[PDB]
């Protein structure tokens, strides 16, 4: 059961990754754009955590350091 | 007005704020595309703001000497919508809630165990019991004259 | 008892180290020791009231010697806007030359501490102008202090010891206190003001050895013999007056102008001398209500038994009251503590508004200083006030002398009245904390227009009916036309409303949305922290979980483990559980008082009224934005005057810190580690020839509750008192 | 000239002095 | 030593005696209650002052009662 | 059947599917009446 | 009955601890358990650590009377064996604890005397103020 | 002698977890050296898990 929970969580992040985040733009230039993966809904006005992280993209910036990750492993 | 207060009609606070607000959204907008979804984004939070402030102006706040709405509670009938009207629809919703949370306590009370129904909610009777809020006043108020309400112990 | 403590038996055959911790903390607990009497009681009680005595006039003495010796009063009194008073000098041989340097204020030829205690302007209030004036004040207190040092002794002794029916005679010394020690006294204090304090603010310098040479006043008791009082009020000063001196004086000595003196921004000296001739009045006549010995006057047992409403909503309403009252020592010592802790408040709430000693008012440092030691002080004898009723209600409390009247109820809906104070603090806590929370999720979202911001209307109401003009409402001393305004037209409502609309003191500050939450926060604290204290007071006696409480005394560590655990169950636990709310409501008001007041000494309130609306404004501009100047006090670049209450933040932080060990961690924890070093110790060469006499052993429960909360209170005190007097002092608002 | 040998006095000596009569009177018996 | 007393409301289960740590009670012969025997206290020189006779006590209110008092070596639990 | 019926009235479950509809209810009233300071 | 006397019977196999006696048994008290075993016998050991008991008489001395009790109570429910202890004193004295009158105290038996029995309900002790100033206390009336 | 086994009997005792509640009586004890005759039952639990006691004749009331 706890191996499942795991694999969901990873399956999230790597859904993340690929759906709601600025990884293909970060490849070309990781040194002047910040990592993010998560964008939340404009309500409640709730949508001005999503910052100028560069790249043409607005988010939350990630620390889990996923991307380097992704770019090690030739993704 | 009340209290030194002037309205947000007239306050040029308020519209230096208003303007303020505007300044820093349109900052972010110089950093993309005219055309691209942030873009997009920025300007439905300036159009959200610009009606934000057109509607305090409307409803005839009034604003302190630093541009912000100020509410007027003791009872003013030009101000009824800030207290005591919100107050009228909040003291009718708990009262709905804790009359009919009163009246499952007590359909469940005379069973043989009526700690199972606490844990395991009997959906059906709650279904029956839930609209029955809808009248809680009336209800309430009855059972205080013939002294259904109240237990003497 | 053979060893320590000698007054205990049972702690002196005590094998272990608990003999000596609790021999102290029993002391003054004379009901408890063994073979006490009545008489002895009372007899020692009234012996230990002198030695009280000597000590609050051996305290003056000393704070008035130091002043004269090492102060700088002569130089303060020639520039009070201008000079740092001096409290006392500075000997510490680990100084260093930046320290000896750094310390050396005011025009002192070595380190000194700067007075914020304000005795400096008292004294140059009530006329004291010289060195030798606080030395033969000092001597004479002095001398009362050893009077009553051996008036203590003298009633001790076999031919002098007063009775128990002398002690219980209230009649007597309520005739006697109402007329004798508050009347008489305020009559003697406005003599002194009428003789030597008027004179010496117009320059005129009256001492023992001229004021039977001096009139006070050109007339000389000529009118108040004949009737024609108002020839002692027809000059009084002008508004161009420079105390001290003779410019601009007049000849008045009772009058009722009202308001602040131009100057020295602070109450007529004449207004306090009427003021107290007519208390020094009123007392005496309250003085004269008692059956004593003539004949004539109330019974208190009549007029307490006399009082049963006919109805029966009272039940026997308040018959038999005299005899508790009269038989409980702690009934007598809850009251007076709840009575003195209401004015000690009253006290600090009037002092900052209405400054009465010269040159206060402009002195920031001083009044933060005695509004916060005032409150306090205030907070923590009406927690003892609580203590002390519920200790009466175990100890002294006799249900069958006491059936049916008024205090018997009180236990008998003591369910309804704890639901509803509880009820009540619910609220409060609820609605204050969304607000704030609400406020500042909209202060973080970047929309402040979105604020609940309710305007405290009753409270700006009540200003404009004291006269206030800003808020526009022309209700009462507002208004022109009104019987109010017109009947005090010519008396003192230039005066007061002249100093009500002057937006630069203290009285009657502007309010707005941010007074209103910290006034709900502040309700919302005094009344979660009466619950606590009434929940422990009217529980005392006990409860469903311990029907027996009051055969087990007023503290006790617990009921054991059984019937679901019975931790903190004793009343004394409710008063040290309470003990933390009332800091916390104290420090709430004293943050509110300190963060308004210093930026109105800026010149910017503005500050406060749009920063107070939210939490992270208090924590920012408040906390962090006045920290920048105390935690400087030394740094890898050098050292200031500041250095001291620098350390003594750290040191409240540390001791703070420290209580939570007693506070969180627990006796058995500590006992099994003490076994081991018992163990260590006997094995150990080179020691095993030295033994213990008392067997070491870990606090007690009860012991580790009142020394963690002694150090939770010591570090509380002083990090609040070294923040609030370094903020004040780095920029003197 | 007398802070110079009243603080020793005040801030060692006697607490020193207190201490060890205080010590031995609750060692008694 | 601790004071450990014993009321009429016992209905002599003997749950007290068999929870003691260092035997201070015991049950002795008695009319007044259908098991004919109730609980006494002998030995409270031994009491530690635990309070595991009144955990076991059905009774209510309780039946045996302990007050902590004067401390001794022995009712301190010290073997040092 | 009936004893998964019994276990969807357990209070955590119902508490969830009560509080998630709530929540629903209030966002979407959020969304379509925003910025309501007011009872007009 | 007469309660027996203390002989000079073996002790458990034991290698020694930190958690054995102290200076407490020399200058007040300590305490002797006494019982039989049918065999030799693992048992876990109050201060700490297993010890080997053997079969015939065996003596324990321990410091005080709750290890005694524990260890006793622990042989009656596992190993099914009766024991008994005493105190024994500096100057030699030995006196008899448990069980005092032969017969286990939770099993009742003729000859004891109530001790410490209030003929009354909890809830009929008097008020603090009955006794104030009185030596006396409300449960020992 | 006692309550009918079966009624409802009021709690008089003011120490009891049950004091002025309600109970019924169970079984009531014949013999006159006997303290605490009346055997109650409770619907609730007191502080200690137990819903039953003994009260003697004039701690309970018949309801
Ligand atoms: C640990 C794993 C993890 C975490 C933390 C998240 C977290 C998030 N995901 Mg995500 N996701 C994950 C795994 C994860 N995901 C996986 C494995 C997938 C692949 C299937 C996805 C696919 C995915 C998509 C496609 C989207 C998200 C989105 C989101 C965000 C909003 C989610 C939301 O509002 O729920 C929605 C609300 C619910 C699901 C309701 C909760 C249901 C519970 C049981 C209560 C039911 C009560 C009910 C609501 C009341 C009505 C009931 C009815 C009977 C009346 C949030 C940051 C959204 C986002 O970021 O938007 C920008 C989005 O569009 N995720
Ligand atoms: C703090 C106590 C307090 C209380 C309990 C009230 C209570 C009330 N005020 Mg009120 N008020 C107060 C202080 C208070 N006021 C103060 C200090 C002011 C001065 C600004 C006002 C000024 C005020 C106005 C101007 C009006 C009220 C009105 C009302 C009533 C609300 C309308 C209603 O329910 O119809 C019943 C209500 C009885 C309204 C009303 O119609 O009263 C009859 C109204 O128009 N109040
Ligand atoms: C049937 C539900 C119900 C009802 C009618 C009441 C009624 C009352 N409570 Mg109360 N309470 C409840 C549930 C309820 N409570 C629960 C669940 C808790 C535990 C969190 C509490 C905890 C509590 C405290 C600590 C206090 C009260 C107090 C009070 C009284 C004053 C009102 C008040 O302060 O409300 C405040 C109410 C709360 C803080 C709790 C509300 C919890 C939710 C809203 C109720 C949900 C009920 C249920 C889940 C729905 C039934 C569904 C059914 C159809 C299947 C009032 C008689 C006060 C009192 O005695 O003073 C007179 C008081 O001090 N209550
Ligand atoms: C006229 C006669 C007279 C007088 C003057 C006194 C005076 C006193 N009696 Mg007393 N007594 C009398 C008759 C009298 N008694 C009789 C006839 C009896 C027998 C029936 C007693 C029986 C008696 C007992 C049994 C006790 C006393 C005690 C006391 C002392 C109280 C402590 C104290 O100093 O409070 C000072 C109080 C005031 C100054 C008044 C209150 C001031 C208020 C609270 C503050 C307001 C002032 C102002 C705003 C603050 C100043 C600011 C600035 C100057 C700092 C006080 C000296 C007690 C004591 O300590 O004895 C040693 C005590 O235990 N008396
Ligand atoms: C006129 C005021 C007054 C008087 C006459 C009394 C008198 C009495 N109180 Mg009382 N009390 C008062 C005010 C008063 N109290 C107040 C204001 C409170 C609330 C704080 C209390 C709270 C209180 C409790 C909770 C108890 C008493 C008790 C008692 C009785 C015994 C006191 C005792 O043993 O002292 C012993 C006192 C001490 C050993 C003091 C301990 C040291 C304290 C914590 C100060 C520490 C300061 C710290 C060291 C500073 C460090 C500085 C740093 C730089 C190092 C006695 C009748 C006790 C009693 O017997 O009640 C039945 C009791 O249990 N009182
Ligand atoms: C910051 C710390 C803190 C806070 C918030 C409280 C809060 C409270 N204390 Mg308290 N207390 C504290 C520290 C604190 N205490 C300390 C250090 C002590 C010393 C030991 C005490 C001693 C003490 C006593 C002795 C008493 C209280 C009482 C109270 C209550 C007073 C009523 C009230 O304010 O209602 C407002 C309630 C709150 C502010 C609670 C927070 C509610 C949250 C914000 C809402 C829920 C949020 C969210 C929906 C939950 C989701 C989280 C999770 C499900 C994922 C309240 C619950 C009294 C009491 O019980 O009265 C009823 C009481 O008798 N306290
Ligand atoms: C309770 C009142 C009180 C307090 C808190 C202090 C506090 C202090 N005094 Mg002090 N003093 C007092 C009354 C008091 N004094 C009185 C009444 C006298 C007149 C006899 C003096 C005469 C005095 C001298 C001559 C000196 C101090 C000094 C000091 C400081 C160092 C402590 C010391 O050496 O004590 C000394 C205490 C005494 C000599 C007598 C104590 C008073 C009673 C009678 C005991 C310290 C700030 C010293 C100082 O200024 O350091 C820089 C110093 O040299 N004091
Ligand atoms: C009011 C209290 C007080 C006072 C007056 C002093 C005074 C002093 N401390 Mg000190 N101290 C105190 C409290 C106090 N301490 C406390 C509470 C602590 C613990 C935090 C310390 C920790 C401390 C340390 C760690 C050090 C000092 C040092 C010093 C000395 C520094 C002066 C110097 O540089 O000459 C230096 C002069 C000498 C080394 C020669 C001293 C020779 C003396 C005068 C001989 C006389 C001793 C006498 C016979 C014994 C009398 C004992 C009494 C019980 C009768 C000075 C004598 C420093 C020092 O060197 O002192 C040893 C030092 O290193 N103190
Ligand atoms: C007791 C405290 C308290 C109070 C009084 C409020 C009150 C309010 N908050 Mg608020 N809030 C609070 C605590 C509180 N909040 C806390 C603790 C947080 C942190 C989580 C927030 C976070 C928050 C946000 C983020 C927002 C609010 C908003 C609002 C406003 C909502 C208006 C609305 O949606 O009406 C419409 C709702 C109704 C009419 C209710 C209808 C209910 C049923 C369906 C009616 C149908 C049956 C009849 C209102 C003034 C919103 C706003 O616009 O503020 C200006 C907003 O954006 N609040
Ligand atoms: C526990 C106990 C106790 C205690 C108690 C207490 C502690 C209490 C407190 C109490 C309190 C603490 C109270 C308070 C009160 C207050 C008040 C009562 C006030 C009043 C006021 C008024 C009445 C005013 C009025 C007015 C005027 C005159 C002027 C201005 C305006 C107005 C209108 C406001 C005792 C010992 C007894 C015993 C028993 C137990
Ligand atoms: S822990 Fe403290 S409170 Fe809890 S049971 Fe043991 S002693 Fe009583």
């Amino acid at each position: 059961g706890q191996l499942s929970i795991i694999f969901l969580w990873l399956s999230g992040m790597y859904f993340h990754g690929a759906r709601f985040s600025n990884y293909e733009a970060w490849l070309s230039d990781p040194t002047h754009i910040g990592p993010s993966a998560q964008v939340v809904w404009p309500i409640v006005g709730q949508e001005i955590l999503n910052g100028d992280v560069g790249g043409g993209f607005r988010g939350i910036q990630i620390t889990s350091g996923f991307f380097q990750m992704w770019r090690a492993s030739g993704i | 007005d009340i209290s030194g207060l002037t309205p947000c009609k007239d306050s040029k606070q308020f519209a230096k704020r208003e303007k303020q607000q505007i300044k820093k959204l349109e900052s972010s907008l110089k950093l993309y595309a005219p055309e691209s979804a942030p873009a997009l984004a920025l300007n439905a939070q300036i159009e959200k703001t610009k009606r934000r402030f057109d509607n305090y102006g409307k409803y005839g706040l009034l604003c302190g000497s630093d541009g912000l709405p100020h509410l007027i509670v003791n009872g003013d009938q030009r101000h009824w919508g800030e207290f005591i009207t919100p107050g009228i629809l909040f003291l009718y919703i708990a009262g709905w809630i804790g009359w009919v949370g009163r009246s499952y306590l007590i359909a469940i009370s005379g069973e043989k165990k009526p700690a199972m129904k606490e844990i395991i909610i009997d959906v059906p009777l709650a279904s029956r019991i839930i609209f029955r809020g809808f009248i809680w006043p009336v209800a309430a108020y009855r059972e205080f004259l013939n002294g259904d309400l109240i237990a003497k112990d | 008892a053979l060893r320590f403590p000698r007054f205990s038996q049972g702690l002196a055959q005590d094998p272990t180290t608990r003999r000596i911790w609790f021999g102290i903390a029993t002391a003054h607990d004379f009901e408890s020791h063994d073979d006490i009497t009545e008489e002895r009681l009372y007899q020692n009680i009234f012996a230990s009231h002198f030695g009280q005595l000597a000590i609050i006039f051996l305290w003056t003495s000393g704070n008035l010697f130091h002043v004269a010796w090492q102060g700088n009063f002569e130089s303060w009194v020639q520039d009070p806007l201008h000079v740092r008073p001096i409290a006392h000098a500075i000997w510490d041989p680990h100084f260093g030359q930046p320290a000896v340097e750094a310390f050396t204020r005011g025009g002192a030829l070595g380190p000194v501490n700067i007075a914020y205690s304000g005795v400096y302007q008292w004294w140059y209030t009530i006329g004291l102008r010289t060195n030798e004036d606080l030395y033969t004040g000092a001597l004479f207190l002095l001398f009362l202090s050893a009077i009553s040092l051996i008036a203590g002794w003298l009633h001790l002794q076999p031919k002098w010891k007063p009775s128990v029916s002398w002690f219980k005679n209230a009649e007597s010394r309520l005739n006697h206190h109402l007329s004798g020690l508050f009347g008489v006294s305020s009559l003697a204090w406005t003599g002194h003001l009428v003789h030597v304090a008027i004179p010496g603010s117009r320059g005129e310098y009256v001492r023992w050895n001229n004021f039977l040479d001096v009139l006070p006043h050109p007339q000389g008791l000529g009118p108040l013999f004949t009737g024609q009082w108002n020839l002692y009020a027809q000059n009084p000063d002008s508004s161009s007056h420079l105390f001290g001196t003779s410019q601009g004086a007049g000849t008045a000595i009772l009058t009722l102008l009202g308001g602040f003196h131009p100057q020295t921004q602070s109450l007529w000296l004449t207004d306090i001398a009427h003021h107290h001739l007519a208390i020094a009045f009123i007392f005496l006549v309250a003085g004269h209500m008692y059956r004593t010995n003539f004949g004539i006057g109330h019974s208190i047992k009549d007029l307490l038994d006399a009082h049963i409403p006919p109805g029966g909503r009272l039940g026997r309403g308040h018959k038999g009251l005299y005899d508790t009252i009269n038989n409980s020592l702690h009934f007598q010592l809850g009251l007076a503590l709840a009575s003195l802790g209401v004015i000690t408040s009253l006290v600090a709430q009037h002092m900052y508004s209405l400054p009465a000693y010269a040159f206060i008012a402009q002195d920031f440092t001083t009044q933060a200083a005695l509004y916060t030691h005032h409150q306090y002080i205030a907070g923590f004898i009406m927690t003892g006030a609580f203590a002390h009723g519920a200790i009466f209600f175990i100890r002294d409390y006799n249900p069958e002398q006491n059936e049916d009247n008024v205090l018997a109820r009180m236990l008998d809906h003591k369910e309804a009245i704890i639901s509803h104070l509880s009820w009540a603090s619910l609220f409060l806590g609820f609605h204050t904390l969304g607000l704030y929370v609400h406020n500042d999720v909209m202060l973080a979202f970047g929309t402040p227009e979105k604020q609940i911001l309710i305007e405290p209307i009753f409270a700006q109401w009540i200003q404009s009916a004291h006269g206030k003009t800003s808020y526009g409402f022309d209700v009462l001393l507002s208004s022109t036309s009104g019987p109010a305004f017109n009947a005090g037209r010519s008396i003192w409502l230039p005066g007061w409303l002249n100093a009500v609309n002057e937006n630069t003191n203290s009285l009657f500050l502007t309010i707005g949305p941010g007074d209103f939450l910290v006034h709900h926060a502040i309700a919302l604290g005094l009344h979660t922290t009466t619950l606590i204290l009434v929940k422990g007071a009217l529980d005392a006696r006990g409860s469903k979980l311990m029907p027996d409480k009051k055969d087990f005394g007023y503290s006790f560590p617990c009921d054991g483990p059984g019937r679901g655990g019975t931790c903190d169950i004793s009343a004394w636990d409710a008063f040290y559980l309470a003990v933390f709310w009332m800091l916390n409501t104290i420090g709430w008001v004293t943050f509110y008082w300190h963060w308004k007041h210093i930026t109105l000494w800026q010149g910017n309130v503005s500050q406060f009224n749009e920063s107070s609306t939210y939490l992270m404004g208090w924590l920012r501009d408040y906390l962090w934005l006045n920290s920048s100047q105390l935690i400087n006090g030394y740094n890898p670049f050098g050292m200031n005057s500041l250095s001291v209450w620098a350390w003594m933040f750290l040191f409240g932080h540390l001791v703070w810190a420290t209580g939570f060990m007693f506070l969180i961690s627990w006796r058995g924890y500590w006992q099994e580690l003490i076994e081991t070093l018992a163990w260590a110790h006997e094995r150990t060469p080179l020691a095993n020839l030295i033994r213990w006499r008392d067997k070491p052993v870990a606090l007690s429960i009860v012991q580790a509750r009142l020394v963690g909360l002694a150090h939770f209170s010591v570090g509380y005190i002083f990090t609040y008192a070294a923040f609030l007097i370094a903020s004040t002092s780095g920029k003197f608002g | 000239n007398l802070p110079s040998i009243f603080v020793p006095l005040v801030g060692l000596v006697f607490p020193a002095i207190a201490m060890a009569s205080l010590f031995l009177h609750v060692q008694k018996n | 030593s601790h004071s450990v007393k014993i009321y009429d409301t016992c209905i002599g289960c003997t749950q007290c005696v068999r929870a003691c740590p260092t035997d201070v009670l015991e049950m002795i012969p008695w009319d007044g209650c259908k098991a004919k025997q109730i609980a006494s206290a002998p030995r409270t020189e031994d009491c530690v002052g635990c309070k595991r006779c009144e955990s076991a006590c059905p009774t209510d209110f309780l039946s045996v009662r302990v007050y902590l008092w004067h401390e001794t070596t022995r009712s301190m639990g010290l073997a040092y | 059947m009936r004893d998964l019926k019994t276990y969807l009235s357990v209070a955590p479950v119902l508490s969830t599917l009560w509080f998630g509809a709530l929540a629903g209810l209030l966002i979407e009233i959020n969304r379509f009446f925003p910025d309501a300071l007011t009872f007009p | 009955t007469p309660p027996q006397l203390d002989p000079s019977t073996p002790s458990p196999i034991f290698g020694g601890s930190t958690g054995g006696l102290l200076r407490k048994a020399q200058e007040e008290e300590f305490y002797v358990i006494t019982w039989e075993s049918p065999k030799e016998q693992v048992f876990e050991m109050p201060t700490g650590g297993a010890a080997i008991m053997r079969e015939g008489p065996n003596l324990l001395k321990l410091a005080r009377k709750e290890q005694c009790l524990a260890l006793g109570t622990r042989l009656r429910s596992k190993y099914k064996i009766n024991y008994q202890f005493y105190r024994v004193f500096p100057n030699g004295e030995v006196q008899y604890l448990h069980p005092k009158d032969g017969v286990y105290p939770e099993k009742v038996n003729e000859g004891r005397t109530g001790v410490g029995v209030n003929l009354r309900s909890i809830g009929k002790n008097v008020n603090p103020i009955e006794v104030k100033f009185t030596g006396k206390q409300v449960y020992d009336l | 002698v006692g309550p009918p086994r079966g009624s409802k009997v009021r709690i008089l005792r003011r120490e009891s977890y049950w004091y002025k509640g309600v109970g019924s009586v169970v079984t009531v004890d014949q013999d006159p050296k006997t303290r605490y005759p009346v055997v109650v039952r409770f619907d609730k639990v007191n502080y200690a898990n137990i819903s039953t006691n003994n009260y003697a004749l004039d701690e309970v009331e018949q309801v």
